[PDB]
Formats: C-alpha cells, structure tokens, sequence
C-alpha cells in the first residue's frame, strides 16, 4: 500500500494553510513527501512567511483534483516565484535567528588591534639585529594559501582556526568594498618594486610588468561564505543545462 | 460661469481630499516603522473620494437632487447637457462607499442585509456578476487570474 | 468538495476510475438553500446567461 | 566565476536583507531559491 | 610660460598639440609636461607644463611651489590611488554588482641615477629628488626626503629602500634589509589607533585618573 | 488589538474587491506631478513613491532627454533625477486612470512582487486591502514585547567630561527655579564653561536658553548632569491639566 | 476636539493663485475642448 | 588585449555534489518553469495553456498516466525541444534501492 | 569553412552570450553561423544565439533618441552633433556616430568586437566606391542615387569636424574615410525592431553583434525574437524544419521590397532575387493561370510556392527568378474562368516572341555581354561586386527569356 502511496504523490501539489490565516502567504503549496512519525515537517524559512513558530500550531493540508487545479497550484503557489512580499518589495524569506547568528560568527573576522596583541608592534627589536641580514629567519606573519581550496584544506586540518588571518592571492578584479581610504605604508626599493600596503590588501607593481600580485588578508569564515554562493550559483546553472 | 465654475471646484475639492488623505493615512504607518508603497493607500483612496452628491435645487430631469453619481458621470454630462447639475461631493467612508456599490449581492452580505434585500426586491435591482465576492456566493468562477 | 449534490458521486465516480474532471454546471446546493429562504420571505432571486451570440435569455432553473 | 562582491565585514541583520535583494534582482527568484538553501545549510552549520 | 610660479594657474587661448607632450591622468585635472623625442620615452623637459580639467581641451599652465629642472631628465612615473568599490544600483538582470575605477591623486617622479638606461646593468632609482603632482590642488611640488642611514652621501645605491607615510607626505629612506613585513605595518596602524579608542573610551570613567594596563 | 486589525481588514478588502487590472493603456494625458528638488520630501519618501511608476510626459536637461513617456521609474533612474537636480517629475497614479471599477496596467506601475508590468487580471483590490491590514498588527506584534514601559519623548542633558572644577564667569547668567525646585543659572548667550581636568581643559560648549545647574569653582564628578540643554517639561508635545 | 498638529505640509491658499496651472500641471483652461460643443452642433447657432 | 580571458573563465571544481542536491529537491523543474516563463506576458495565459494540453494528454492517452503526472509531461515536452534533455515527465528512479521505501529524512 | 578562433566565442561568452548548435566559421567571407549535428523536425522554435541587451547601441527610431546601453555620457558634446540630425531620412549617420564613439571610450565590447568586422579593404558596400568603380555599372538611377549617398556625408563631416572640434568629438573620425566605413557598417548591419525594455514598447534601429554573421538568403529558417523579461535577443529555427550538420541557417534581410536596386545598395548584389523584375510593356497580355500552372506555382501573390510533390521530377528549372517574373508581368486574366482559349496567335507564341523582342538580348544599352561573366579579377572587394550585380541582372533577364520560351514551348504537354 505505502509504495502506491509513494507513488501517486509524487508531483502531486498540496496546499498547505496555516489555521490563523493573517497574509496572502498563509497558504503555499509544496510537493509532499513520506515521513515516519505524526508531525508535518515544515522549512524553516517559509515559517516566517506563514508566521508559525514551534511551540505547537496546526497546519490544514489541502489536495487539488482538478488537472486545471494541479497546474494552479504547481505554478502559481510556490515557494520560490513568490519570494517578494507585495507592501513595498522586499525579500519574505531570509536567513532567521539561526542561520543569521551562524552567518554572524562565520563573517566576524579577526582581532584587530590591542586585542590581538598585548604590547605595542613598534617595540624595537626582536629585529634579528646584526649589521648583516644573516640570522635566524621564523617570520611566523600570516599563511600564505593559493585560493580558497587551499585555505579550506588547511582549516580542515587544524593548522588554523576561523579567525585566524591569513593572505590570500588574487587573481580577479577589486571586490572588497573600499572608499577614498589611503595606503598605510608604501615601501619603494632602488629598484623598481612599488611595495604598497592598504588598510586590508596588499600590491606590488613594478616599472616593466606583470601587476599580478595583489593579496588579500582575510579569514576562512568569508572564504567559507564567498565559496558557498558562488559554488551555489555555478551549481545550479549546470545542473539546470 | 455656473457649469465651468463647479467642474473646477469639484474637481480641485477631490484633488485635495485626495492629498490630504494619502499623507494623513501614510504618517500613522511611517510614525511606527511600517513601509508600505503608496499604491495600496491610493487604490483605497480614490475609492474613498470618486463620487458627487447631487445637491439640493438640482432637479432637472436627469439627476434627481440627493443622488450620489460617480465624479465622471457628472462632469462628462455637464459638459454636455445645460440644467441645474449642483451636485457637490462625498468623502464617503470606508463602510458608505462600499454599500453604493454596482451589484446589490455584495452590499447584502456585508452589512444591513435586510435593509439591502428589500430595496433591491422592491426596485427589481440587476445585478451583472462582474466583482469577486458576488461569483463566489454563486459558487462560478471569478473573472481574476 | 462541498455542497454539490451530484458532483461528489461524479468525482468520486472518475477519481476511483481515471478521466478528465469536468468543470461543473450547476451552482451548488448553498445558493439553492439561498434561494429557497429568499423565496420564503417572498423575494425572487432569477439567474440568467444571455447568450453572446444570440440574445437569447438561458435563465437557469432554481 | 559569476559577478559577486566578496564581504569583509559582518553581515548583520539589515545586510542579509539587502543582499538577498541584490541577488534577486540580478538573478531572479530561481537562482535566489537555492542561495537560500544553501545559506540556511550553512548558517545552521556554523 | 617658464617654471616660474607662484599660485596662480594662468590660462592659455592656444591649443597645443599633446603628441609631443606626456598625458599624465589624474582625478580632478590633467598635467602636461613635454615629451622629447628618446627611443622608450624617459625624458621629461619640465619648462613648459599645462594642467587641464579631466579630458578637456581649456589649457592652462599649473602652479609651481619649487624650483624644477632645467634639462633633460630620465624619470619614473608613479601614482597614488584608491580603486573606488562603490556598489550601483541594480535596474535590469545581469547588471553589475560592483563598481571600481581608480582614483589617482598624486603622481611622483623619481629620477634616474645619472640619467642611465633602462636596460643597462646599472639601474638605480635617484630617490633625492622625486617631484609631487597633486590633484586635488592642480600644484607641482619637490618631495623632501630623508636617508636615516649611517652611510649618509657616500653609499651604495643598489638598494636603499623608501618608505612613503600618510597622504604622499612623509618621506624616509632606509637600508633595504630594514624592509618592514606586510602584517607589521598593518598591526602598527591598528595598534595605535585602537589604544587611542580605548583610553578615551576608558576616560570618562570616575577611576581613570587611578589606573593602569596599557 | 488583533479584533479590531481584523476588523479592518475585511473592511479594507469590502471597498476594493472588484478592482481589477483589465486593460492596458487607457489613453489617459493627465498625470500627477512631483517636484523631487523642493527639498522637502526626504530622499527616503520620495524614492519609495517613485519606483515603480511610470511616467506620464518626457523629462528633459535642456536638449537632452532622459526618461520618456510610458517607461517605469527603476532604481538607479532616481538617482538620476535627483542628481541632475530636475524639478518636475510627472508620473500615472491610481488617480489618474480613466475609470473607477477598474485599474490599467500602466495606471498602476511595476507588480511588487514580481518586478514587472502588473498582469492582466490581477486581484489589485484584494491585494491592496490585505498589504495595508496585514501591517495593522505590528502596531501590536511590534507591542508584542513589551508591557508598562513605551517609546515616547526626552530631554537632552550635558553630563561632565570628567572630574575637575567647573569655571566660568557667573556674571553672565541669571538666577532661576528648576522645575524640580532647585537654584540654577539661564544663560541666553553662548558660554564657555571650562573644567581643569588636571592636565587636561575640556571646554563644555553651552548653547542659550539653557539651565546650568552648578556654581563656580565647583568640583564635579566624570559623569553627572551639570546643565540642562532646553526647555524642559514631561518631554512631549501638548499640555494637558492634572491634580 | 483634536490635537491640531497643524503643521501645514502640502496646502494650498484660498485665493485665486495658480489660474492657468491649476495645482503643479493638473488643468490648463481648455477653451478647446468646448467651443465644439457649441461649434459641432447647435449652441452658437443661436 | 583585455587581461581577464581566463581569470574570470576558471572553472568551478567540486561541483558535483552542488549538482545533485539540485536534482531531488525539485531546483531542475523550479529553474526550469521559469524559464520557460521568461518570454510570456501574461503567467495566467501559460498556466492555462499548460492545463488545456495536460487535460488533451489525459484524453488521448488515459490508460499511462496517474504515475506520469502528465502536467510533468508536457513541461517536459516543452523543455526538450531546445535542447535540455529533462528525462521522460521528470521521473525520478531509485538506482540503489533493494528495498520498498526510503526513509524521506 | 574553417571554425573562427577561439577567442571569437568569448569576450562575448564572458559577457552572457550562449550559442548551443552552432559554431561561426573564419573562411574569407562574411564569418557566417553554420550549424553542428542535427535537430530533427521540431514542434514551435529551437532558440539559439542568446544575446544580452548590454552588447548592443539600440539608437531609437523617433525623437528623442534614447540609447539603453547608455553610451553617451550626461553634457557630452556628441549628443548635439545627433540631435542636430535630420530625422526620417539618414539613420545611418547618428548610428554610425554611436558606432564611433563605441570605439575610444573605454574597454568597452565593441572596442574589442572591431576587429572581427570588415575593414576598409574589405566590404561590398558601394559606399566605399570611387567614381569609375560606380561608373562601372549598367544603371544610371543607381548611379545617381549612390553619387549623392556618398555626398551628404562629407556634408555631415565638416559641419561636425571643423578645425574645431573638441578633442573629444575630434580623434572619433581625423578623416573621411573612417567615417565612410562606420556609415557603411550602420548601414549594412542596422535592423529595426521592436523593443520591449520595461513597460516600454519602442521601435529602434539596432546593432547586434554575433547576428550579422547570419548570413542572407531569400529562403530563410531563421526568426528575431526579443525577451521581453530578461532583454535578450535571440534567433529562433523554423517550426517543422529539418537541419543538417554544418549546411547554412540564414535570416532574410528584406522581404515584400527588393528590385535589386536597395538590397544591392545595402551590400552584395541579388542571386535569385524572388521579388524583382523588368517592365515588359510592349505587348497586349500573356494569360494568367498558365505560368504558375506550367510549373505548379501556387498563387496568392504575397505567398508564392511550388509544390515540391509536383511530378516525377518534371524539372531543375525553378528559381528566384521564374517565382518573380511569375507574378510581374501583364497576366491577363478577364473572368478567370474563361475557355482557357489555346489561341497561340494571341494567348500564346507571338506575344510573348514580343517581350522576346521586348527583351531583345539586352536592347537597353549593351555596354557588354558573356564576355564579362568571370573575367577572373578579384580586387578592393567593391570591384568585382558592382561586375557581380552586372552579371545576376542579366543572367535573371536571360532565364527569364529562357523561362518564357519553355512556356511558350509547352502548353499542351
């Protein structure tokens, strides 16, 4: 019997109506599956658009014979045509208490200033100083990763943790938001090598060729954010021809 | 003169209930932080201010003085037709507008339903089925979507 | 799903067997209780489709 | 590699809002539909 | 139309023609110095210049705030600016979601060692005189440099490391071993700027007059 | 509070129930005309009641024309306009269509829900009484929070820099009675109250009608009200008579 | 009986201001529209 | 001339379990009736016209469908004709499945 | 018909352009769009060739001019120069000025998109003639008309151009031969249609690249349709229209006007040229219903056909030419169910021996005759071309002479 009932309902639409209807979006159709249990599972970001909460509420579910009907309530009372509310046009379903602290912490960044480092990074010393630059070379500074994967890979492992910065090259053009700003400290060698260093990235032109290194001090969590759109985005064109 | 004169005057009274109106409704929402496009206000609104009342001393033998025809209805026949027109205007309410309506079906189910029902039997009112709430009480389709 | 008298058997007929489901005719059974009640204070209450294409009156039964 | 700006800041309330608007208007509400899968995936995650 | 000055930008009736001239693009104006003919276009015959508005063909010779030179002189052309990521409005499916442009606002000039080549094995910067064209005041002006190396006038060239501050004012030059780290330079900046924040921050507390701690 | 936004709302769907978009262009002339460079509307009102509309006779720069008849407002056309400082902006509103039981395509605008043209036989009555009745209940989920503490007014204050000895010349300021029943000081010019903050002279700026409450030569404490900035009263709007 | 804000925002004076230009472009004094309702048919003829 | 030929041209890797989660979800049918809806006026025309051709599948061919979903059948039919192979009335298989039902989360 | 180069496809592919069953060859000619692999006979339309509203200049057809790919920017002094324009008569010159300017503003895509178009040495336009090349063609209306369409542009150069010219407007066009080669492009590429932007529709003259390269041929597969959501246009193959691998897919570019004398002037010359002919006068009249019934040509004169499912192959003699010269000649008709009357002195040999006489192996003039027919000299692209429109009119009089005597010969089968 469940697997006839597992297969009539499939492409079958079901209205779904919320008791205290208060909106137009209190009603929206879905494709019904089988679950194990008495309780109607319902997404998290439309709950907003119905204004339901967990704390025990009812939902009516409705079933539309009529062939004429189906189509109604395939294309006309989705979930994802109808993701604007008509007051003024801004978006009914976004990223809620959960998803929005998750979000939160991931783009939250590093520490910036005294909270980062106890004393002052003027401090002379610690220069490895001699009259020769042949000493002990650590340079701890920051990861020095290819692109995103990389970084990814090296979060995987615990080398870093979501916060910690690191340098990331950049093969596009500018994205980060900037404005007028102005370049914090920009060293220049007898030779031509244009060592500029901004509030948040780093160039280094030259006087031939080749500005190609530009370097971006980020951390894994917006890494993390920028991979999931823009894999979301080339995964859903190419899964959709 | 008298036909110019109030086809101004009417015209000018609505335009300033109508300004008016939209602001005063707008203020109490942006008060409170709620936005919402002025579309929706206007749609209510100009149903709100749409129709004349035909003012005393207006009898002709088109318009019976007391009538309560629509603003075009008026002003498109006094530019025509050369009686004692006077009507002068309704800011009807919310409740009002809706109960001169076009078909008595949705009048009777909203409110005085007595009152409506016996009006229109006496009349002998046709009602020609062209809003939503009157092909729904029939069970029909509605004219939308 | 409602009042119709003889549209839940019809459905009910072509669901159990498979065909199109046919849009109805009648109005249902709530606005024959409407009319009956309109009739019992005296009152009419008169349907009518006349026709685009020939003027002809089609008042329904009721 | 698709035309998107890469955030630096933290993306609060009023952030997400917008840029769920931005998203919408230059790609439409079926591209939109699976960002907010993912995003809801991802912030339950983290 | 000599290097002469003060502060005022004298207009000019006459159009020039700019293919003998060097077009050097900046935000708010647009400099013109003479161009004479070399084989890879590295002399720069200061004497006559015109500064302009953004691509307009009104002429007008600029301000000069310092002496300049008087002959033939192998330069480099550098730029101070900003890449502007202001976000534009969407209208349309696949507009842009994000501007960028440049927004050059000082181009200085270091000369050459002596005037040598470009490919020669004695490529050295001459970073003592090094000449600042601003843009949001149309003005020519010849940078102050300072060398805290020991060495002092007689040194070697082949690597003395500059170091430029704050809206293109400062100016220091140091050994090139003494090259500060990208993250120190960054951490610096932060470091001061939030203790700053902090203390005023912590002022108006009623102990702060008895405290400690940073 | 949620009866009677109920209330409303079937009232506000009863007036606009048959409003329907039933054609297009109705071959209307006159449109309503808004003036962006009045300087009044704030560029936050004025934006929200120009997206979506569509204009109703071409806006010129002289020789040049930027924006005709029968083409929406979108969103970087308003910057365009203020911008470029245009004084006269006409647009088709609800008011303006040729008819009362219906509504044209382009006598309504842009659908917000889909950012486009409305559609032939769309519910535009429907949908404008649910959108202004839905909100009718923020005026109470927005009180949903809250009980015995509201949002209203307030009055400013001018607290202490930090500790230190108020001076300042008492010769310009006159007597006066709080309303709370303390001596104070009206001064009706600018002074300059200065406090010797040790090493620091944080100068207190004082703008007139105000109610300086300390003396000369006064020790304060970092953080305490010294001078009251204006007016006064519950910190609202109307007067009213209570015993 | 009401707290009169007041606050004059949009009003308009109760003089004879803005002939020709009724309120912004709202309505121009025709004399075009209506000469022919005595010029199309019989209204002048007499 | 232009240096972003292929800065801007790299391909995506990982891909390919952001192309299936697409797959059960319905994303291929949702991105696709959009699609198709990109060059209709009027969205109540195209749904009708969908349901006038679904009821004329019925009627032809009554004794397939009540598994086949013919709505699914003729958007399919409409999306295969440009290319975009969409399998037969967007039917879903279970090609690991010795067993009746699956769980459904 | 070697593929273009690979960089042919992007540039334009980075910026939202997907071409699914095609791929443009680079052989000398025009690019051209051949297909790959077959589509089968198909219900309503195969789009293809989706290109963005970004790529485009989309000048209007009315005043005031809009451009939606703005291009112009606010107070620039090349706006003056197209308002100034005369409206309804010269699209081509404000055009060929949006043109220019879509060449030294920035990186922008016709910057780059230059390259692939025909330059000075190439093109057929006779636009870029000199004065024997125009010369050296066998009519004089033609003549005159191209003479002046050469002025009228020298005209719109040093009212715009002179020794003024902020530097700006100047360094677009330094002299009058680039300007001649923009006017030839807006000429030869232009098409107006339909547009569709927000609730805006507009009638504009547009340019639209990766679609010129469609090649033209009077027997199309090939429709323009505009997205009214997304701003894209795209080309659409025929309904119920078989395709092969790699044979050409074509858009025509006139239809319901031709005569040669305005295609020719938008570039090439006809070949079959199914709307064109010569006044015969002459003669009294030929019959009606025996043309079109000796070869099966269907009538109704706007839509001509042949019927394909004719005979057992009756002949290879159907054309452009006998499908036009079917349809403009003096076809007497009278009742149009008359005897048929097979009076060979009057209905039939004679008369149309006349417009044999009419048609007296080029009477007119004769400048020269199959002697000129491949004289084997390719050169400057515009030579060779006026010589090419030479030989299709007068090989479509003589298969119109050939195809009223095979006429003449059979009716009584």
């Amino acid at each position: 019997v469940w697997k006839i009932l597992q297969e009539v309902m499939q492409g079958h639409p079901v209205l779904l109506n919320r008791a205290p209807t208060l909106h137009r979006l209190g009603i929206q159709a879905f494709q019904p599956i089988l679950v194990e249990g008495r309780a109607i599972c319902l997404h998290p970001l439309v709950c907003k658009g119905f204004n339901a909460d967990f704390d025990g509420d009812q939902m009516a579910v409705h079933v539309p014979l009529s062939l004429e009907a189906q189509a109604e309530a395939r294309l006309l009372m989705f979930s994802h045509m109808n993701l604007l509310s008509p007051a003024i046009g801004d978006p009914i379903s976004v990223p809620t208490q959960d998803m929005l602290i998750g979000l939160y912490i991931l783009t939250s960044g590093n520490r910036r200033g005294i909270c980062a480092n106890r004393y002052n990074p003027w401090n002379h010393k610690t220069y490895q100083n001699e009259r020769i630059d042949d000493t002990n070379y650590k340079s701890m500074k920051e990861p020095f990763f290819c692109n995103f994967y990389d970084a990814i890979g090296a979060y995987r492992q615990k080398r870093i943790h979501l916060d910690s910065p690191l340098w990331l090259r950049w093969q596009l053009d500018q994205r980060i938001i900037a404005s007028k700003e102005a370049p914090i400290e920009v060293h220049y060698e007898s030779l031509g090598t244009y060592h500029e260093i901004y509030a948040h990235y780093l160039i280094i032109r030259s006087v031939k060729k080749e500005i190609i290194d530009i370097y971006i001090r980020t951390t894994v969590g917006h890494i993390s954010l920028y991979r999931e759109i823009e894999e979301a985005i080339q995964g859903f064109y190419q899964a959709c021809s | 003169g008298s036909p110019w004169g109030f086809l101004i005057g009417a015209e000018l009274t609505i335009a300033q209930s109508r300004i008016s109106l939209v602001n005063k409704i707008q203020k109490v929402y942006r008060s409170q932080g709620v936005q919402i496009h002025n579309r929706h206000i206007e749609i209510i609104v100009r149903q709100i201010t749409s129709k004349v009342l035909v003012s005393e001393d207006g009898m002709s033998n088109v318009f019976l003085p007391g009538e309560l025809i629509g603003l075009f209805r008026a002003e498109r026949t006094g530019r025509a037709l050369e009686e004692a027109i006077c009507y002068r205007a309704t800011l009807l309410g919310i409740t009002r507008a809706s109960l001169n309506t076009q078909s008595f079906i949705s009048e009777a189910s909203f409110q005085e339903t007595a009152r409506v029902l016996a009006k229109a039997a006496l009349r002998g009112r046709i009602d020609w089925l062209k809003g939503l709430k009157e092909n729904v009480v029939l069970g029909g389709m509605i004219p939308v979507g | 799903k409602s009042d119709h008298i003889k549209a839940r058997q019809e459905v009910l007929g072509t669901t159990i067997i498979g065909g199109t489901i046919p849009n109805p005719e009648d109005a249902p059974e709530s606005f024959r209780l409407l009319v009956r009640e309109l009739r019992s204070l005296a009152l009419e209450l008169n349907h009518f489709l006349v026709s685009e294409r020939n003027f002809q009156i089609n008042r329904m039964e009721a | 590699r698709a035309n998107l700006v890469f955030h630096n800041k933290a993306i609060d309330g009023t952030a997400m809002k917008r840029l769920i608007s931005r998203l919408i208007d230059h790609f439409g509400m079926a591209y939109t539909s699976h960002i907010l899968d993912q995003l809801k995936t991802l912030g339950f995650q983290q | 139309v000599s290097t002469q000055g003060w502060n005022s930008e004298l207009v000019v009736d006459y159009r020039i023609n700019e293919d003998e001239f060097h077009k050097i693009c900046l935000f708010d104006c647009d400099f013109f110095i003479r161009k004479p003919p070399d084989p890879d276009n590295d002399v720069y015959d200061f004497r006559e210049m015109y500064v302009t508005p953004p691509d307009t063909d009104v002429y007008a010779i600029p301000k000069v705030l310092a002496p300049m030179p008087d002959k033939y002189i192998r330069c480099a052309k550098t730029d101070y600016g900003w890449y502007n990521v202001t976000e534009p409005p969407i209208d349309a499916p696949r507009d842009p979601m994000y501007k960028s442009e440049r927004e050059v606002s000082k181009v200085f000039l270091t000369k050459h060692y002596r005037n040598r080549r470009l490919n020669d094995p004695e490529f050295v910067l001459d970073f003592e005189e090094i000449y600042v064209i601003d843009s949001r005041t149309k003005s020519v002006t010849r940078a102050r440099v300072l060398v805290t190396v020991p060495e002092g006038r007689n040194r070697d060239r082949k690597g003395d490391l500059l170091v430029i501050r704050d809206n293109g004012n400062s100016f220091k030059i140091t050994h090139a071993s003494k090259r500060d780290d990208p993250t120190t330079v960054i951490e610096r900046e932060e470091w001061t700027r939030t203790r700053q924040d902090m203390e005023r921050h912590l002022r108006k507390l009623r102990d702060f007059s008895i405290s400690n701690w940073i | 509070r949620t009866s009677d936004a109920g209330y409303l709302t079937r009232r506000l769907v009863e007036v606009v129930q048959h409003i329907v978009v039933r054609r297009r262009d109705c071959g209307t002339i006159r449109g309503i005309s808004v003036s962006p460079q009045n300087s009044t509307m704030p560029e936050r009102i004025l934006i929200q009641t120009l997206i979506g509309r569509v204009l109703a006779d071409d806006i010129y720069m002289g020789s040049r024309c930027i924006a005709t008849r029968n083409q929406d407002i979108g969103v970087g056309l308003v910057n365009r306009f203020i911008t470029l400082r245009t004084q006269l902006i006409s647009i088709r509103t609800p008011f303006t269509c040729r008819s009362a039981s219906w509504i044209c395509r382009l006598c309504y605008g842009r659908s917000p829900t889909h950012g486009g043209l409305v559609e032939l036989g769309e519910a535009v009555g429907i949908i404008a009484g649910q959108s202004i009745g839905e909100p009718g209940t923020q005026l109470t989920l927005r009180t949903f929070h809250t009980g015995g503490v509201f949002t209203g007014g307030t009055a400013e204050h001018v607290r202490a820099p930090s500790n230190g000895k108020i001076q300042f010349n008492e010769d310009l300021v006159h007597p006066t009675r709080t309303r709370h029943g303390h001596p104070a000081f009206l001064c009706y010019i600018d002074l300059y109250v200065t406090i010797e903050s040790d090493d620091i002279l944080h100068n207190v700026n004082i703008p007139p009608k105000s109610f300086l409450l300390v003396q000369n030569d006064q020790y304060v404490e970092s953080e305490q009200v010294i001078a009251e900035i204006r007016a006064g009263t519950s910190t609202l709007n109307f007067k009213e008579r209570v015993r | 009986r009401a707290a009169e804000n007041d606050d004059d925002d949009d009003w308009f004076p109760l003089d004879l201001y803005e002939a020709f230009e009724e309120m912004r472009k709202r309505n121009i004094f025709d004399v075009e529209n209506m000469y022919t309702l005595a010029d199309a048919w019989g209204w002048t003829w007499e | 001339k232009d240096v972003f030929m292929e800065a801007k041209l790299e391909r995506v890797p990982f891909l390919e379990e952001q192309m299936r989660k697409v797959n059960e979800g319905g994303g291929v049918m949702a991105g696709d009736i959009d699609r198709l809806m990109k060059s209709e006026d009027n969205r109540f025309a195209f749904v009708n016209e969908i349901a006038a051709e679904a009821t004329a599948y019925v009627n032809n061919n009554r004794d397939e469908y009540g598994h086949k979903k013919a709505i699914h059948h003729v958007l399919s039919n409409r999306m295969n004709d440009a290319g975009f192979a969409r399998p037969e009335a967007y039917l879903e298989t279970e090609p690991f499945s010795p067993g009746p039902t699956y769980l459904k989360e | 018909m070697n593929l273009a180069d690979p960089d042919f496809y992007k540039i334009g592919y980075v910026r939202s352009f997907r071409a699914y069953g095609v791929e443009f060859r680079e052989g000398p000619d025009g690019f051209g769009v051949f297909a790959s692999k077959d589509i089968e006979p198909l219900r309503r339309a195969r789009m293809i060739m989706e290109i963005p509203l970004e790529l485009m200049l989309t000048i209007s057809k009315r005043l005031p001019w809009m451009f939606f790919p703005d291009i112009v920017p606010v107070g620039h002094p090349i706006f003056d120069i197209i308002n100034s324009t005369d409206p309804k008569t010269d699209w081509d010159l404000r055009l060929a000025c949006l043109l220019l300017l879509a060449f030294d503003q920035e990186d922008n895509f016709w910057q780059l998109y230059g390259d692939f178009l025909p330059s000075a040495d190439e093109c057929t336009s006779l636009l870029l003639a000199t004065e024997e090349d125009l010369l050296e063609l066998q009519d004089e209306s033609l003549e005159l008309t191209m003479r002046e369409q050469q002025h009228r542009c020298l005209e719109f150069w040093e009212k715009n151009w002179h020794s003024a010219a902020p530097l700006k407007i100047k360094r677009l066009a330094r002299d009058p031969k680039i300007f001649m080669w923009a006017a030839s492009i807006a000429q030869t590429r232009c098409i107006n249609m339909e547009m569709r932007i927000g609730a805006l529709i507009q009638d504009a003259n547009v340019l639209v690249p990766y679609a010129d390269m469609l090649n033209h041929s009077f027997q199309p597969n090939c429709f323009f349709h505009w997205r009214f959501k997304d701003r894209m246009l795209e080309v659409m193959i025929n309904p119920g229209s078989r395709i092969k691998k790699g044979e050409e897919m074509t858009v025509n570019y006139l239809s319901g006007q031709q005569n040669n004398i305005f295609m020719q002037r938008f570039g090439f010359s006809s070949a079959v040229n199914p709307w064109d002919a010569i006044c015969f006068s002459g003669d009294s009249r030929i019959h009606l219903d025996t043309f079109l019934s000796v070869f099966n040509i269907t009538g109704l004169r706007q839509e001509y056909y042949y019927n394909s499912k004719s005979a057992k192959e009756g002949d290879s003699f159907v054309d452009g030419a006998v499908i036009a010269a079917a349809r403009t000649l003096p076809t007497w008709s009278d009742r149009d169910v008359p005897i048929i009357p097979s009076v060979e002195r009057k209905a039939a040999k004679e008369l149309q021996e006349q417009c044999h006489e009419i048609l007296a192996k080029y009477p007119t003039t004769a400048k020269q005759d199959q002697q000129i027919l491949d004289a084997t000299e390719d050169g400057r692209r515009t030579l060779e071309a006026a010589i090419k429109y030479r030989l299709h009119r007068k090989l479509f009089i003589g298969k119109v002479i050939d195809a009223l005597e095979i006429y003449q010969d059979r009716i009584l089968f």
